[PDB]
């Protein structure tokens, strides 16, 4: 993949960059509790045949 | 030597304003206009800076004050959209920033009365008719 940046093909000004890739780190991408299943249980009356 | 709060000369590009009856001048929020600093910059492309071709005194249409007059308003940069090379630069680029020197002119005579409040409002959102 050609590693170009804007200054390679256009006239650019000087910008002091402040943005970061903190939230797209592998930890950050997966750092959330996700629902993987719903289990169903019960507690019926002593009498019920099932 | 003679110098005074009331007597000023302003010069920008090919234009000069003189006044013999000023009440000093205001710099909004104490901040003089400035170009965008690299530490606060955001679009990465080389900016267009028109300098003297656009940063000069454009005079808009004269209005008339009468006993019936309730008030007048303008928005910036909108009022300057059709003004010389400023307007042209504005409409050819997606982004633009600009500061302004606003000079309101209204003379009369020692026997007239009245007072105009001139207000510069940041984000002057107005109410609609509905």
């Amino acid at each position: 993949t050609n590693p170009l940046v804007p200054s390679d093909t256009v006239q650019t000004r000087h910008v002091v960059q402040h943005r970061s890739r903190s939230e797209s780190s592998i930890e950050s991408f997966f750092a959330r509790g996700a629902c993987v299943t719903i289990m169903t249980v019960d507690n019926p009356a002593s009498t019920t045949n099932k | 030597c003679g110098y005074s709060d009331r007597v000023l000369q302003l010069t920008l590009g090919n234009s000069t304003i003189t006044t013999q009856e000023a009440a000093n001048s205001v710099v909004a929020y104490g901040r003089w206009p400035e170009y965008l600093r690299d530490s606060e910059a955001n679009p990465v492309d080389q900016p267009t800076e028109p300098d003297v071709a656009a940063c000069r005194f454009y005079t808009l249409d004269t209005v008339s004050w009468t006993k019936e007059s309730r008030g007048w308003w303008w928005k910036l940069p909108d009022a300057l959209r059709d003004m010389g090379l400023f307007g042209q630069n504005m409409y050819y680029h997606y982004l633009g920033r600009s500061g302004y020197t606003v000079h309101v002119q209204c003379n009369a005579s020692k026997f007239h009365q009245g007072a105009l409040g001139v207000f510069a409002v940041p984000e002057m959102c107005l109410a609609g008719d509905s």
